[PDB]
């Protein structure tokens, strides 16, 4: 166990799943989707409602 | 005086306050055309360049 972490390796990828799913959750609000600005509040500010 | 069209002339302005709603309430203009940014938005909204 002290000599190789591959043993644990696939509970680390399970968590490292985890943390992928909100990693790209956050590059989906980077995306603009097709709006001016990816920002919401970018588009509020420039824009009427 | 100003110069034609096809020579349009662009000018920077910087490090002034600037406010569109003197503009808006004088309405002089016979039409008002916003598409990226609109006149009620400007007085609150900050804009760098101008």
């Amino acid at each position: 166990l002290s000599s190789t972490a591959s043993a644990l390796g696939k509970l680390q990828d399970v968590v490292n799943q985890n943390a992928q799913a909100l990693n790209t959750l956050v590059k989906q609000l980077s995306s603009n989707f097709g709006a001016i600005s990816s920002v919401l509040n970018d588009i509020l500010s420039r824009l009427d409602p | 005086r100003f110069a034609s069209v096809y020579a349009w002339n662009r000018k920077r302005i910087s490090n002034c306050v600037a406010d569109y709603s003197v503009l808006y309430n004088s309405a002089s203009f016979s039409t008002f055309k916003c598409y990226g940014v609109s006149p009620t938005k400007l007085n609150d909204l900050c804009f760098t360049n101008v």
